[PDB]
C-alpha cells in the first residue's frame, strides 16, 4: 500500500547467511568468572576477619543477597539464550514453510494481503523469561550462610531438613563435631565426605580399612550404607572450621 | 466399355495426380510432425541441458558440504584441543600470576622492612624474569583465547553455512524432481506425438508410399496444397458428372 | 441434308450449352471484377482485422509498459530507502559492538580492580601475618570496598545482560531490513528483466504493427480505387449492391467469396465447347431449311 | 463512393479489436499439447482413392 515496503519477506539464502551469523551474545565465561570472583572473595574473607572481631552478620548477609542476585540474574540469561534458540527455530521453520516472492507474490505482500514472519514482532511476542524450574541452592551459598555460626563456635547443627525447627523437635541432642579424629589423633589435612554417608573423614585411615573390600559400612553411627573410595567429595566446611578453631586458639 | 475405360484412364491421370498431391499432403504433413518432434527434442535436450547444469551444480555443492562436514568433525575436535590448551594456559597464567604475586608480595615485604638492601636487589634481579614471563604468558593466554572465540564463531557460522547449503541443496533437489517431471511430461508427449507420426506414416505407405513421394516436387504451404485438393477435387466431380457413373463401378463393369 | 440439319440440332443444344457457359463465364469476371474492380475484400477485412488486433496489442503493451516504468520509480525509492536503512544498520552493528566492547571492558575492569583488591588484601594479611610474627582498620576499609565492588559488579550484571538483550533486540530488525534489501535486489532484477522481456515484445509488436501498413497488398491499394474510379457506378453500382445484399445474405466474407470463386472456376473449367462457329452453323441450317420447302 | 465506404471498416467502428483481460493470460511452464494429427488437407478420403489408383494400375495392365 502506498509506499512499496512490505512488512515482512521470505528468508534467502543471502538473509540465511546473517541468520546463521547473528546469535545472543554469551555470557556463560563471564558468569564463571564472575562466580569464581564471588567464591574466591567469601574464602578470602572467611580468614580475612580477625578473629577478636565480631560483627560479620551483615557482610555475610550482603554478600548472600549479592550471590542470590547473580543466580536470578544466570537463570534469566539461560531463559534469554534457549528463548533466542526457540525464536530462531521458529522464525526458520515458519520462513521455510513460507512460499518464495518471484514476480507478483512480492505484490501482494506489499498489499497485505499475504504475511510472512518477523523477528520483531515474534521477539516482542516472545514470553517474559520465568525463574522457574531453578534452585538457588549451591556448596558456596551453603558455606556463606553457615560461617556465621561456625564463627560464633566451631560446632553448630545449622541444617534444618529433617525438621524445619531444629535437628529433633526443640532439642538437637546432636552432641559436638571434633576436629581431632579419635581414629587419627591430627586435623583433618583432606576432609571427604559422601553423599549417601553425609560424614566427613580424614581418608588416612579410611582408604586402608577400603583396602582389600570393595565396599566396608560407614564407622560412624545413625547411618547403615556401604560406599566406595570415588563416593567421597572435599568438605570445605570441615576445613573453615580447623581453621577457625586454630585462629581462634592462637590469638 | 473399352472406350469408357480409355475414358477412365483420361481420368484416372487426374485421379492419380490428385493421389500423388494427397499423398503429397500426407508427407509435408509427417514432415511437419517430424520436424516439431525434431524441435521438442532440441527443446527436450536444452531443458535435459538445464537439468544437468543444476545437477552438476548440485554435485559440486554436496562435494561442498561433505568437505565442508568433514572440517567441521576436525574443527571440532580440534577445538575441544583448543579449550584444552586454553584451559591449561589458563592455569599456567594463574601459576605465573601467583608466582608473580608472592614474589613481588615478597619484595614489597622486604621493601617494607628497609623502610638486606643487596638482598632486596638481587631479590629485584631475580624477580623481573619471573614478571616478563607472567606477561608473555598472559599475552600467549589472550592471544589464544581470542583466536578460540573468532575460530568458535567462525565454525558455527560455518555449520550454519552447511546446513542452510543443505537446505538449499534440498530445494534444488526439489526444482531437479519439478524439472524431471517436466521432462517426463514432455516424453510422454513425444512418445504420443511419435505414436501419431507412426500412424501417419503406416497411413502414407498404405497410400502409394511415403518415400516414393518425396522425390516429386509441391510448395510446402499447407494452404496452397488444401487449395489445389480442392481445385483437383472439382476437376474430378466435373469429370464424374460427366461421365455420370462413378468411376470405380465403370472399372468394376469393365472387369 | 435433312440428316446434316438432324445433326445440327443435335449440336444446336451444345452451341446454347457453350453460349450459356460463355455467359456464366462473363458473369464469374463480373464477380470477380466486383471484388478485382474494387478493394479486394478479403483482403481489406483481413488487414482491417490484422491492423485492429496489432493495434489493441501494442495499446495493451504500451499501457503496461508506461504502468512498469511509472513503477519502476517507487522500488529505486524503496532500494534508496533500504540503502539508508542498511547505514542504519552499520551505525546499529557499530554502536552494538562499541557497548558489547565498553560493557566486556568495564567487566574485565570491574574484575580486574576485585583482584587488585584481592592482592592489596593479601598483601594486607601478609603485612598482618609478619606483623603477628591500623591494620584492622586497614582490612575493615578494605573489605568495605570489597563489598562495594561486589555491589558494583552486581549492579553491573544484569546491566550486561540489558547491553546483551538491547545488543540482540533493534539487530533482529536491522537483519529484517538486510533481508528486505536482499530480496529487494532480486526482485528489482527480475522486475528489470521482465520489464526488459515486456521492452522487447512492445518494440516487436510494433514491428508487426509497421509490418501490418505499407504492405505491398497496400500498394496494390488506390490503383484498384483508380481501376474503379474509370467507371465510375451506372452498371457497376447495381451489381456492387448485388453482391454486397448476397454477401450479407450469406453471412459470411471469406469463406463465401471463396467457394464462388471455386464454383464458378469449375464452372469454367467446361467452357468454349465447339464454339469456333456459331453464326455459320445457324446460317447454314436457316438456308437449308429454307431450301428444304423448294 | 457509397460503395467504397461500405466495403471500407473504419478503424474507430470498433475498438480497435481490444482482446479480453488487461494483460495477455497465464500458460502452464511446458504446455506442449503438440497435436496436429492433421494440416489442413482432410477433405476427400485417401483410402478410396489408394484403391481408385491400385485399380488404376492393375487397368493400366488390363489395357495392355
Amino acid at each position: 500500500n502506498d509506499n512499496p515496503i512490505p512488512k515482512s519477506v521470505p528468508l534467502h539464502p543471502k538473509s540465511g547467511k546473517y541468520f546463521h551469523n547473528l546469535h545472543a551474545r554469551d555470557l556463560s565465561n563471564i558468569y564463571q568468572q564472575c562466580y569464581k570472583q564471588i567464591d574466591e572473595t567469601i574464602n578470602q574473607l572467611v580468614d580475612s576477619t580477625s578473629p577478636s572481631t565480631i560483627g560479620i552478620e551483615e557482610q555475610v548477609a550482603d554478600i548472600t543477597s549479592t550471590y542470590k542476585l547473580l543466580s536470578t540474574y544466570e537463570s534469566e540469561s539461560n531463559s534469554f539464550d534457549e528463548h533466542i534458540k526457540d525464536l530462531k527455530k521458529n522464525f526458520k521453520q515458519s520462513s521455510d514453510a513460507c512460499p518464495q516472492i518471484d514476480l507478483s507474490t512480492w505484490d501482494k505482500y506489499r498489499t497485505g494481503e499475504l504475511t510472512a514472519p518477523k523477528l520483531s514482532e515474534l521477539y516482542l511476542n516472545m514470553p517474559t523469561p520465568e525463574p522457574a524450574t531453578m534452585v538457588n541452592n549451591t556448596d558456596t551459598l551453603k558455606i556463606l550462610k553457615v560461617l556465621p555460626y561456625i564463627w560464633n563456635d566451631p560446632t553448630c547443627v545449622i541444617p534444618d531438613l529433617q525438621n524445619p525447627a531444629d535437628e529433633d523437635d526443640l532439642q538437637i541432642e546432636g552432641g559436638k563435631i571434633e576436629l581431632t579424629c579419635p581414629i587419627t589423633c591430627k586435623p583433618y589435612e583432606a576432609p571427604l565426605i559422601s553423599r549417601k554417608c553425609n560424614h566427613v573423614f580424614d581418608r588416612d585411615g579410611i582408604q586402608n580399612y577400603l583396602q582389600g573390600y570393595t565396599t566396608r559400612d560407614c564407622p560412624q553411627a545413625a547411618c547403615s550404607q556401604v560406599v566406595s573410595m570415588r563416593d567421597f567429595v572435599r568438605d570445605p566446611i570441615m576445613e573453615l572450621r580447623c581453621k577457625i578453631a586454630k585462629m581462634k586458639e592462637s590469638q | 466399355a473399352k472406350k469408357l475405360l480409355r475414358e477412365l484412364n483420361q481420368t484416372s491421370d487426374l485421379n492419380e495426380r490428385k493421389m500423388l498431391l494427397q499423398a503429397k499432403s500426407l508427407w509435408i504433413d509427417v514432415a511437419h510432425n517430424t520436424d516439431a518432434c525434431k524441435n521438442l527434442e532440441n527443446e527436450i535436450s536444452g531443458i535435459q541441458q538445464k537439468v544437468d547444469e543444476v545437477t552438476e551444480k548440485i554435485r559440486n555443492r554436496q562435494e561442498k558440504i561433505e568437505r565442508y562436514t568433514s572440517d567441521g568433525t576436525t574443527i571440532e575436535a580440534q577445538i575441544d584441543a583448543k579449550v584444552i590448551y586454553v584451559n591449561e594456559k589458563d592455569s599456567e597464567h594463574q601459576n605465573a600470576r601467583e608466582l608473580l604475586r608472592d614474589v613481588k608480595s615478597r619484595f614489597e615485604k622486604e621493601k617494607s622492612n628497609q623502610a638486606l638492601g643487596l638482598k632486596i636487589e638481587q631479590i629485584a634481579q631475580e624477580a623481573q624474569p619471573i614478571k616478563e614471563q607472567y606477561d608473555s604468558t598472559k599475552l600467549a593466554l589472550v592471544e589464544a583465547q581470542d583466536e578460540l572465540q573468532q575460530l568458535k564463531e567462525d565454525i558455527n557460522s560455518r555449520q550454519s553455512k552447511i546446513q542452510k547449503y543443505k537446505d538449499d541443496t534440498i530445494y534444488y533437489e526439489d526444482k531437479k524432481k519439478v524439472y524431471l517431471e517436466n521432462i517426463k511430461k514432455i516424453e510422454v508427449n513425444v512418445a504420443a506425438l511419435k505414436e501419431g507420426i507412426q500412424r501417419q506414416i503406416q497411413n502414407a505407405c498404405a497410400f502409394c508410399s511415403k518415400e516414393r513421394i518425396e522425390n516429386v516436387d509441391l510448395p510446402d504451404t499447407q494452404e496452397e496444397i488444401k487449395r489445389e485438393l480442392d481445385k483437383v477435387s472439382r476437376m474430378i466431380q466435373k469429370a464424374e458428372k460427366s461421365l455420370g457413373l462413378s468411376q470405380e463401378e465403370v472399372i468394376a463393369l469393365f472387369e | 441434308k435433312k440428316a446434316k440439319i438432324v445433326h445440327l440440332r443435335q449440336e444446336s443444344d451444345k452451341l446454347r450449352k457453350s453460349v450459356e457457359s460463355l455467359r456464366d463465364f462473363q458473369n464469374k469476371k463480373g464477380e470477380i471484377e466486383l471484388h478485382s474492380q474494387l478493394l479486394p475484400y478479403v483482403k481489406v477485412k483481413d488487414h482491417k482485422e490484422k491492423l485492429n488486433i496489432y493495434k489493441e496489442e501494442y495499446e495493451r503493451a504500451k499501457a503496461n509498459l508506461r504502468a512498469i516504468l511509472k513503477d519502476k520509480k517507487p522500488f529505486a525509492n524503496t532500494k534508496k530507502t533500504l540503502e539508508n536503512q542498511v547505514e542504519e544498520l552499520t551505525e546499529k552493528c557499530s554502536l552494538k559492538t562499541d557497548e558489547f566492547l565498553k560493557a566486556k571492558e568495564k567487566i574485565n575492569e570491574i574484575f580486574e580492580k576485585l583482584n587488585t583488591i584481592r592482592d592489596e588484601v593479601i598483601k594486607k594479611k601478609n603485612q598482618n601475618e609478619y606483623y603477628r610474627g591500623d591494620i584492622d582498620d586497614q582490612i575493615q576499609q578494605l573489605l568495605l570496598k570489597q563489598r562495594h565492588l561486589l555491589s558494583k559488579m552486581a549492579s553491573s550484571m544484569k546491566s550486561l545482560k540489558n547491553c546483551q538483550k538491547e545488543l540482540i533486540s533493534t539487530q533482529i530488525l536491522q537483519f529484517e531490513a538486510q533481508n528486505m534489501d536482499v530480496s529487494m535486489n532480486d526482485v528489482i532484477g527480475f522486475f528489470n528483466e521482465r520489464e526488459a522481456d515486456l521492452k522487447s515484445q512492445y518494440e516487436d509488436k510494433k514491428k508487426f504493427v509497421k509490418e501490418a501498413r505499407d504492405t505491398p497488398e497496400f500498394q496494390s491499394w488506390m490503383r484498384e480505387i483508380r481501376s474503379y474510379d474509370q467507371d465510375t457506378k451506372e452498371k457497376l453500382n447495381k451489381v456492387a449492391e448485388k453482391y454486397e445484399e448476397e454477401g450479407n445474405f450469406n453471412l459470411s466474407f471469406v469463406q463465401d467469396v471463396l467457394d464462388k470463386l471455386e464454383s464458378e472456376i469449375a464452372m469454367v473449367n467446361h467452357d468454349e465447347s465447339a464454339v469456333t462457329i456459331l453464326d455459320q452453323v445457324t446460317a447454314e441450317l436457316r438456308e437449308l431449311e429454307h431450301t428444304v420447302p423448294q | 463512393p457509397i460503395l467504397k465506404r461500405t466495403i471500407i471498416s473504419k478503424r474507430k467502428a470498433p475498438s480497435n479489436n481490444e482482446d479480453e483481460e488487461i494483460v495477455k493470460t497465464p500458460r502452464k511452464l511446458v504446455n506442449y499439447v503438440p497435436l496436429k494429427i492433421f494440416n489442413l488437407g482432410d477433405s476427400f478420403d485417401d483410402t478410396i482413392t489408394t484403391t481408385v489408383a491400385k485399380l488404376q494400375d492393375l487397368k493400366k495392365e488390363i489395357l495392355d
